[PDB]
């Protein structure tokens, strides 16, 4: 007597790309 | 003529990571 | 004497961002 049940859902999106690498150090010493 | 309507399926896979950043800039000076 | 199919599942969760990029090269040396 029951149905079948519904299909699973879709994939998440892809994550976003990852931030800017730090500046460099100094060229001055300190 | 009819029966119980099937149940809901489950929700979907997590998606995959996001790629890496791009490089810093060059170091401060003066 | 069967019931109807049942309903799709919802979406999956987003992918994390990606890593952080590489540092700079060094300031101009002082």
């Amino acid at each position: 007597p029951p149905g079948p049940p519904g299909p699973p859902g879709p994939p998440g999106p892809p994550g976003p790309p990852g931030p800017p690498g730090p500046p460099g150090p100094p060229g001055p010493p300190g | 003529p009819k029966g119980p309507k099937g149940p809901k399926g489950p929700k979907g896979p997590k998606g995959p990571k996001g790629p890496k950043g791009p490089k810093g800039p060059k170091g401060p000076k003066g | 004497d069967p019931g109807d199919p049942g309903d799709p599942g919802d979406p999956g969760d987003p992918g994390d961002p990606g890593d952080p990029g590489d540092p700079g090269d060094p300031g101009d040396p002082g």
